[PDB]
C-alpha cells in the first residue's frame, strides 16, 4: 500500500494560456512558467537579448526588490531557476509545500512585472561574458552553436548564448520589448507540482492575462545547410554531421528517435564497449585509439536535425566520420533486423520513463508538452506512439538523412577532417 | 487663493536667494553633501544629467576661485530649479531601509 | 540614527555577547585593583595582606 | 514526448538565484572519458564542479 496516485489536471483557458497541475503529495513543491520565448525569437538587431533576460531573473520588480527576491527565496530555502532552449524559456520555482505562496508571488513579479533598471542592467552585462565562458568550456557547446548557425538561415540559427559583439550592448528597452511581445498568454503555460488546480487557475486568471505581442510559434525555420569549421589546436576533434529531419510531435520524429537508439545514444553500462551501439561497433572495427560517437537528435516546433556526433584524435577524424556515416548508409540500404529495432524501442521507452520519474524532469516534460502540443500526453500512450513505429519507418528515416542536404560543424585540428563535399 | 501657502513659499524663495548658490549657477541638488546614499544616486544618474552636473560644479568652483558670481540674468531661478537627484536618492534610501529592516529580524 | 539597531536579532546579539562583556569587566576590575594596590578592595582578600600590621 | 531534454540532444542552459549554471544534452561524452587521455577544460576562470543542493542528514 502506497497512496493511490492522483491524476493530472489540464485546462486551456479561452485566452490561449495552459494550466497543468498534479497533487503528488510530495513534501516539496515545484511551479514552472514555460514561455515560447527562446533564442529563436531574437532577430539580427537584438541578438543575445534572451540570454541577458535569462540572467536577469532576480533584478528589481514592481512589488519585490532585487534584495527581497534573493533574501525572500533564501529565507525559505527555495530556488528560482531559468532554463532557456532555442524554443522556450522556463521559469522554475522550488520550495517546501507551506511556502508556495511567497515563491509564486516572486515568480509572477520576475515574469510579469520586471522593471529592468538602467544601472542594474549595466551591472549585469559582464555576467554574459562569464556565463558564456563557463558553457563554452565544453567543446560541445560551440559545436552545437555552429551546427545551428550553419543549418538554418534563420531563427534556430541563433545561439542560446549572446554573441560577443553584443555584450554590454543589450539595452533595458530591448528586454522590456522582449517581455511585452513574448511573455503573453497565448505563448505561455503555468505548470504546478505539489499545488492545486484552483490556485493555479486563480493566479492564471488574476495575473497571467497578458496579450499584445507576436502570434506565430513559426516565425519559421528556413533550413539551409553548409558547414562551419573552427581550427583550435585542442587535444581531440569534435564533429557533428546532420540533415533536416522531422518536427516534434509528428509521426516521423518518433521514427528518428528510434533510429537514434538503433545507432546509439549515450552509454548504459559504466565503462563498456557499448555492444548494442551499432555506430560505436562500426567505427571500432577500424579505429584502434580513443574515440566517441553518438547519434544526435534535435527536435523543434517546425524543423529537426538528426545525425551523429564524433569525438576523435585529429588524424582519425575523417576515418571516424566516414565509418559512422557508412553505418547509417547500411540501415538506409535495408540492413536492419527486427530485434535491432525492438531493442531501440526498449532503450527509448525505458529512457523516456526514467526521464520523467523525478519532479524536475516531470515538470519540464509537462511544460514542453503544453507549449509544443497544447496537450498532456500520458506515458502510456507515448509508449503506444513508439510501438507504432515500424522497421520500414526507421529505414525511411535513415534514407532521409543520407540523401538530404547536410549540415556540419567541427572544431580542433581540422587537418584530417572531411568537408561534406568529401563524405 | 492660497494666501498662507504662498507666503510660506515666499519665505522659501527669500531663503533660496539668500543661500546664493544660484549666484554661482548652481542647483540645490548640486550643493548636497556626498555621503554613501548621495554617492550612489550620483552614480545612478543618466549620462545627460551627470554631464550637466559636472559642468555646473566646474563653473561654480571656477567662480568661487576668481571670487566672482554670474551676471544676475544667468542665476538659477527658484522656479527653474530642477530637483533632478531627489527621486534617485529617494530610491537608494528606500532600498537601504529595506536592508536595515531585514537585518533586524 | 539609532532606530536601525533595535530588533529581535540585536536582542539575541546582545545576550550572546554578555557573559563575555561581563568577564572582561571582571578582568578590568581585578586588573585595575591589582595594578594600583587598592587596599580599599584588597583588605577584604583572604591571602593578599601586604598591609600586614 | 516533446522536450529538448527527453529527446537527449540539443542544448539547454540553466541559470539560478542559489544554484550553479548548467548546459546541454547529447552529444558524446561519458563514453569518451572511458577511452582515456580526456583531462577536460578544468578551472581556467570557471564555476563549481558537480553542483550542491544534494546535501544529506
Amino acid at each position: 500500500v502506497p497512496p493511490h496516485p492522483q491524476d493530472l489536471e489540464f485546462t486551456r483557458l479561452p485566452n490561449g494560456l495552459v494550466i497543468a497541475s498534479l497533487e503528488n503529495y510530495a513534501p516539496a513543491s515545484r511551479i514552472g512558467l514555460f514561455i515560447k520565448a527562446g533564442s529563436r525569437y531574437e532577430n539580427s538587431n537584438n541578438l543575445g537579448t534572451s540570454h541577458l533576460l535569462r540572467l536577469a531573473s532576480s533584478l528589481t520588480t514592481k512589488g519585490a526588490s532585487s534584495f527581497k527576491i534573493t533574501r525572500g527565496i533564501e529565507a525559505v530555502g527555495g530556488k528560482l531557476s531559468v532554463t532557456s532552449t532555442r524554443e522556450n524559456m522556463a521559469y522554475t520555482v522550488e520550495c517546501l509545500r507551506d511556502d508556495v505562496d511567497i515563491l509564486m508571488e516572486f515568480l509572477l513579479n520576475v515574469t510579469t512585472a520586471p522593471e529592468f533598471r538602467r544601472w542594474e542592467v549595466a551591472a549585469l552585462q559582464p555576467q554574459l561574458r562569464i556565463d558564456k565562458a563557463v558553457a563554452l568550456q565544453n567543446p560541445q557547446a560551440h559545436v552545437i552553436e555552429n551546427l545551428h548557425a550553419a543549418a538554418y538561415r534563420n531563427a534556430l540559427a541563433n545561439s542560446l548564448y549572446c554573441p560577443d559583439y553584443r555584450i554590454g550592448k543589450v539595452t533595458p528597452v530591448e528586454l522590456h520589448d522582449y517581455v511585452q511581445n513574448h511573455f503573453t498568454s497565448a505563448r505561455m503555460a503555468l505548470i504546478g507540482l505539489g499545488v492545486s488546480h484552483p490556485v493555479l487557475k486563480q493566479v492564471a486568471e488574476q495575473f497571467l492575462n497578458i496579450r499584445g505581442g507576436l502570434g506565430l510559434s513559426g516565425a519559421k525555420a528556413k533550413y539551409h545547410g553548409g558547414e562551419i569549421r573552427e581550427q583550435n589546436g585542442d587535444s581531440l576533434v569534435h564533429a557533428a554531421l546532420v540533415a533536416e529531419s522531422a518536427a516534434i510531435g509528428s509521426a516521423e520524429a518518433n521514427a528518428f528517435s528510434v533510429l537514434q537508439h538503433v545507432l546509439g545514444a549515450g552509454p548504459h553500462v559504466k565503462r563498456g564497449s557499448n555492444a548494442t551501439s551499432s555506430l560505436y561497433q562500426a567505427v571500432a572495427k577500424g579505429v584502434h585509439q580513443p574515440f566517441d560517437v553518438s547519434a544526435f537528435n534535435a527536435s523543434y516546433s517546425d524543423s529537426g536535425l538528426f545525425g551523429f556526433y564524433t569525438i576523435s584524435q585529429a588524424a582519425s577524424a575523417g576515418d571516424v566520420i566516414k565509418a559512422a556515416y557508412n553505418q547509417v548508409k547500411t540501415i538506409a540500404q535495408g540492413n536492419l533486423s527486427n530485434p535491432d529495432v525492438q531493442a531501440a524501442k526498449n532503450k527509448l521507452k525505458a529512457g523516456y520513463l526514467m526521464s520523467v520519474e523525478s519532479s524536475e524532469g516531470f515538470l519540464d516534460e509537462v511544460g514542453s508538452q503544453a507549449l509544443a502540443a497544447g496537450s498532456y500526453t500520458p506515458p502510456s500512450t507515448v509508449l503506444q506512439q513508439i510501438d507504432a513505429v515500424a522497421d520500414a519507418d526507421v529505414i525511411n528515416a535513415a534514407k532521409k538523412f543520407v540523401s538530404g542536404r547536410k549540415s556540419m560543424a567541427a572544431s580542433g585540428n581540422l587537418g584530417h577532417t572531411p568537408f561534406i563535399d568529401e563524405l | 487663493v492660497s494666501a498662507s501657502s504662498r507666503w510660506l513659499e515666499k519665505i522659501r524663495k527669500w531663503y533660496y536667494n539668500a543661500a546664493g548658490f544660484n549666484k554661482l549657477g548652481l542647483m540645490r541638488d548640486d550643493t548636497i553633501h556626498e555621503n554613501d546614499d548621495v554617492k550612489e544616486a550620483i552614480r545612478r544618474l543618466p549620462e545627460n544629467l551627470y554631464d550637466d552636473r559636472v559642468f555646473r560644479i566646474k563653473r561654480a568652483l571656477d567662480l568661487s576661485m576668481r571670487q566672482q558670481i554670474l551676471p544676475k540674468e544667468q542665476w538659477t531661478k527658484y522656479e527653474e530649479d530642477k530637483s533632478y537627484l531627489e527621486p534617485y536618492l529617494k530610491e537608494v534610501i528606500r532600498e537601504r531601509k529595506e536592508r536595515e529592516e531585514w537585518a533586524k529580524k | 540614527m539609532l532606530t536601525r539597531f533595535l530588533g529581535p536579532r540585536y536582542r539575541q546579539l546582545a545576550r550572546n555577547w554578555v557573559p563575555t562583556a561581563g568577564l572582561w569587566g571582571a578582568v578590568g576590575a581585578v586588573g585595575l585593583v591589582w595594578a594600583t594596590d587598592w587596599r580599599l578592595i584588597l583588605d577584604w582578600v583572604p591571602y593578599i595582606n601586604g598591609k600586614f600590621k | 514526448m516533446l522536450s529538448v531534454a527527453a529527446r537527449s540532444g540539443p542544448f539547454a542552459p540553466v541559470l539560478s538565484a542559489t544554484s550553479r549554471g548548467v548546459a546541454g544534452a547529447l552529444r558524446p561524452l561519458v563514453q569518451a572519458a572511458v577511452p582515456a587521455t580526456s583531462e577536460s577544460p578544468v578551472l581556467d576562470l570557471k564555476r563549481s564542479v558537480l553542483c550542491r543542493e544534494s546535501l544529506r542528514g
